[PDB]
């Protein structure tokens, strides 16, 4: 008797209040292209990618945000909601460095993919890229900090997930940098589950550094033995070797976390 | 005497390094009592 | 009789009237004038009364975004909840081209507190506090005496103005950031965060500073809200053309012969404004270029525009400008105006809090992009690619910096175009 | 400075000495009491710049002890100290000289003001005298935009400037004056030079224009 009703793209869905626009989606097999948003930490609405058009509305709302409204109309394919996209793609990728080659991140990329699904297909832009400081966070996590895109998602994660509050954003404007400011070592028994969320190659595995290309690696499926919460985590094995350790999703258990030792 | 010819805001041109900070220590008594959470800070 | 032209305010309907300091600012001098008289009479009527002459008065915010006041005051008349509710005043003031709210704040600061006391006591707020920019110095230690007065005098604190209402009056300075003008920013600002904005929902009105319900309102809405209540809303309302009523403080600055700030009636020409209190543009009306009529997160007008321009929210509107904060700035003949605009965007690119893509990436590229239409050093057909960027800024940002970033642009786009094109042919005759 | 990442140096460590005198803890003691109970983190701006006013310049150790003070994590502070502008990361000048070079102040020459400043002490913008008595730096709009050029210097608003003026304050600061702030033309504050158009007549005393009703 709570739930209301909702249209995305015409199509009546039934969710219950304080479902997101971006939530509602999820419910008729629509994923909202996102960067920030992720679904185990707070929202922070800083990315604007998951910008969507609602119909009869002269201003696209932010759908891993905002609550959704009843009788509203989800134009999630409409041209202001691509225009969108293709807009905020067009500025991620304007002081992206040209790494893909030798980023880590490659084949297995957020900005990659989403660009080739929603962003336009060349560059109108002609000046000189910012670049910025190589952190050192400790010996697991390396930094490649010029390929951040400013999510806060790896913040978000220490501060909530890790209970660790020394990861935040330093300076104002294009030159905000995430980092710790001092030279700190970003030790924690998570820790290491800072290089999955981050949607980029700022964030990458040292030890993995350089030996695989997602492409050519095997996945198996199989349990964690490091202690007895028996994590459910994907082997990568490339040619009869193995390549990492990664989560797999169980939500009864890990959810979709695994600890250093693990990984 | 109704003048208006002179300045006559010039109190601040004697304040000082704590003039402001001085100030609020100084209505400190006044205030009402603060409302709490009920608890003593979000990390608690 | 709804008399078609409006100017000539005259000194008995000014309500700023000691905006030159030539009188007492403390609480002796302010009674003198009117301040903290009959201000209790004023709360036993109630906050229905009060959001009452608010609302028919037709006054409309003054920070810049235009809202209507009454209605916006009227979120906060809802029951309470177990929270307290809090007035924050918006005493920032750092859009360039604004110096309006500095001089109440420091001729008077007996105004601002009655209006927060009012404005408080309309809203259920158990507090004000009032945000005042760092830079600011003298002008907060100058408030922070009044709110000592009203304290000692019994006119805020406990039993404000002896109507058995409880108040609180703080003073909190900012530490540098035109960005936590904007009303989310400013919260995060006095809750000890960087200044970012929020996005809304939730509003203010259910969520605000530490949680609580909050009203962000300007220096200037609140210092003339006591008065509104004490000579009525009609009164008010009598000034102005329709949806446009009131006094306004009007900054003249840039190229005129006496830059001032003024009190002025509401819908009086641009023109009528800058001759008579500014002392005309320098060099004559007809050295006159282009205006930018309300500090620079509006778009610039030509000198076309300029003859017949009414300065209200809704004459400039279709003047596809802003009344904004109604700072005018002039610039006359020998200005570079594309020039002029480009350290306008290098100001937000310094101003950005970097939190939103849009504007962290797009401010910081138009400022690039403008900074070689300067020297010329471009291609014409970069300048529809700048208008393209400035619209895909505009409307997907988090807070309003990023759509006062695009619109100086589209203003230099719209009506200064040949003056580019013409600049990125030196250039390329100079050096080919 | 203009980085926004902190490499320690013997001048600049965790362990260089700071702490607030015994009457900057009563001071801080009256901040903290302005926010609700439970919200001490709001404090850290005022706090923070109590650290810079009591010693001129935040070293890392003044952000960990307001840290240890308010009880917030550290990097909450250093966020804090990097995004507001007015905080010194590095030491200043003992008079900090801060042009506004914003468009309204720009267009009434507040580049000749910017000259004439450099020609009087000898450094470009952003450097510090050899005597560590002036720091320049240009800065956005100061709020005295109808007394342009104005230049701030500390605490206080120098307005209405011309070449000559500014090499007069300097002169008296040099010197060891104090120079009066406020506008150096022949006007007070605001009002329209060589006479007024508005509040000329008497304000009306208390009372005046009440509706009825009250
Ligand atoms: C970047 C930015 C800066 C702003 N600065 C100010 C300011 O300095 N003073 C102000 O009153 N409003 C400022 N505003 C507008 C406020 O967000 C808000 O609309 C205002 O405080 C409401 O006051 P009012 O309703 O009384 O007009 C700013 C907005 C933005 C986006
Ligand atoms: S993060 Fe993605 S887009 Fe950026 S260089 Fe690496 S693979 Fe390429
Ligand atoms: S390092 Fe990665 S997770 Fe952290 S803000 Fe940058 S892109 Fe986001
Ligand atoms: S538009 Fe600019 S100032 Fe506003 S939230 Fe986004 S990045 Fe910050
Ligand atoms: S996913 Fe919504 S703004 Fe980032
Ligand atoms: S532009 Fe310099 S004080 Fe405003
Ligand atoms: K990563």
């Amino acid at each position: 008797s709570n739930l209301i009703e909702v249209f995305v793209d015409g199509q009546s869905v039934m969710v219950e209040p304080g479902t997101t626009v971006l939530q509602a989606c999820e419910k008729v097999g629509m994923q909202i292209p996102r960067f920030c948003y992720h679904e185990r930490l707070s929202v922070a609405g800083n990315c604007r990618m998951c910008l969507v058009e609602i119909e009869k509305a002269p201003k696209v709302v932010a759908a891993c945000a905002m609550p959704v409204m009843k009788g509203w109309n989800i134009l999630t394919n409409s041209e202001k909601t691509k225009k969108a996209r293709e807009g905020v793609m067009e500025f991620l990728l304007a002081n992206h460095p040209l790494d893909c080659p030798i980023c880590d991140q490659g084949g297995e990329c957020d900005l990659q993919d989403q660009s080739m699904m929603f962003g336009s297909d060349r560059s109108r832009f002609l000046e000189g890229k910012r670049a910025v400081e190589d952190k050192n966070i400790g010996p697991l996590v390396k930094t490649i900090m010029t390929r951040c895109i400013q999510c806060t998602r790896c913040i978000r994660f220490a501060s909530e997930i890790a209970g660790v509050d020394d990861l935040g954003t330093t300076g104002r404007g294009n030159d905000m940098q995430v980092g710790t400011y001092i030279e700190k070592m970003f030790m924690s028994e998570l820790s290491g589950n800072i290089i999955d969320i981050c949607p980029v190659g700022a964030l990458t595995s040292k030890p993995y550094a350089f030996t695989a290309r997602p492409w050519e690696t095997r996945k198996t499926e199989s349990i964690d033995v490091m202690d007895a919460v028996g994590s459910n985590i994907v082997v990568s094995t490339r040619t009869g070797e193995v390549m990492r350790i990664l989560p797999r999703m169980h939500e009864d258990i890990n959810e979709e976390w695994i600890s250093d030792k693990t990984r | 005497p109704f003048d208006n010819t002179t300045y006559k805001n010039l109190q601040h041109h004697d304040y000082s390094t704590y003039t402001f900070l001085d100030l609020n220590l100084d209505l400190s008594k006044f205030r009402m009592p603060q409302p709490s959470s009920g608890r003593e800070s979000p990390r608690h | 009789p709804k008399k078609t032209s409006f100017g000539s305010l005259k000194d008995e309907d000014r309500i700023f009237t000691n905006l030159y300091g030539r009188h007492d600012w403390r609480l002796k001098g302010a009674q003198s004038r009117g301040d903290w008289y009959k201000t209790k009479e004023i709360l036993l009527k109630g906050p229905d009364w009060i959001l009452g002459e608010v609302k028919t008065s037709g006054l409309r915010g003054r920070g810049g975004a235009g809202f209507p006041t009454g209605l916006k005051w009227s979120f906060m008349n809802k029951p309470s909840d177990g929270r307290p509710k809090y007035l924050v005043v918006n005493a920032d003031e750092g859009e360039p081209g604004t110096c309006k709210d500095r001089e109440i704040i420091r001729h008077d600061p007996h105004k601002l507190v009655e209006g927060c006391l009012v404005g408080g006591r309309a809203m259920g707020a158990r507090a004000a506090y009032i945000y005042i920019r760092g830079e600011f110095y003298n002008e907060a230690s100058n408030l922070q005496v009044a709110i000592r007065e009203a304290y000692e005098a019994g006119l805020i604190g406990k039993n404000a103005c002896g109507s058995g209402y409880d108040f609180d009056v703080f003073v909190v300075r900012g530490a540098g950031a035109y960005i936590c003008g904007e009303e989310t920013a400013l919260i995060e600002s006095i809750e000890g965060k960087q200044g970012k904005p929020r996005l809304k929902p939730p509003f203010p009105a259910d969520v605000g500073v530490f949680g609580c319900p909050t009203t962000v309102a300007n220096v200037e809405t609140v210092a003339v809200s006591p008065t509104i209540c004490r000579r009525g809303g009609a009164w008010f309302a009598s000034f102005g053309r329709e949806r446009n009523s009131g006094t306004k403080l009007f900054n003249i600055s840039g190229h005129v012969n006496n830059p001032c700030t003024v009190e002025e009636e509401m819908s009086v020409p641009l023109k009528e404004l800058i001759e008579k209190h500014a002392g005309g543009v320098t060099g004559g009306w007809d050295n006159l270029l282009a205006v930018i009529p309300g500090g620079s997160s509006t778009p610039l007008i030509p000198k076309s525009v300029c003859e017949t321009v009414l300065m209200d929210f809704d004459a400039l509107i279709q003047a596809q400008t802003g009344l904004g904060t109604a700072a005018v700035i002039v610039m006359d003949r020998s200005t570079d105006i594309v020039k002029a605009i480009a350290r306008l965007i290098e100001f937000y690119k310094h101003e950005s809090c970097g939190q939103c893509t849009p504007c962290r990436e797009g401010v910081d590229w138009m400022n690039k992009v403008m900074a070689r239409f300067v020297r010329g050093d471009a291609r014409p057909a970069e300048i529809d690619s700048l208008w393209e960027i400035s619209k895909q800024i505009e409307g997907h940002t988090i807070c309003a910096l990023g759509d006062g970033a695009a619109w100086p642009v589209q203003g230099l786009i719209r009506h200064f175009r040949p003056e580019l094109e013409e600049r990125m042919q030196q250039f390329a005759q100079q050096h080919q | 400075g203009a980085l926004f990442v902190h490499r320690d140096t013997p001048e600049n460590n965790p362990e260089t000495p700071f702490d607030f005198t015994p009457e900057n803890y009563k001071r801080i003691e009256a901040i903290v009491k302005n926010y609700p109970e439970g919200h001490k983190a709001a404090a850290v701006l005022p706090v923070l710049d109590l650290a810079q006013r009591q010693n001129g310049w935040l070293p890392i150790s003044a952000m960990n002890k307001v840290a240890e003070i308010l009880q917030v994590p550290p990097m909450r502070v250093y966020e804090v100290a990097t995004f507001y502008t007015m905080y010194n990361r590095k030491p200043v000048g003992k008079y900090h000289i801060q042009v506004c070079t914003t468009t309204p102040c720009m267009l009434r020459n507040s580049d000749s003001i910017l000259e004439a400043i450099q020609k009087k002490l000898g450094i470009k913008v952003g450097e510090t005298t050899p005597d560590k008595l002036f720091t320049l730096i240009e800065v956005e709009c100061l709020g005295a935009c109808v007394n342009a050029p104005m230049v701030q210097i500390n605490d206080n608003y120098y307005e209405d400037l011309t070449p000559k003026d500014i090499e007069e304050i300097i002169d008296e600061l040099k010197a060891g004056k104090i120079p009066k702030p406020g506008p150096r033309s022949g006007r007070f504050s605001c009002e329209p030079a060589g006479g007024l158009t508005s509040l000329t007549e008497p304000p009306k005393g208390p009372g005046f224009g009440v509706q009825a009703g009250l």
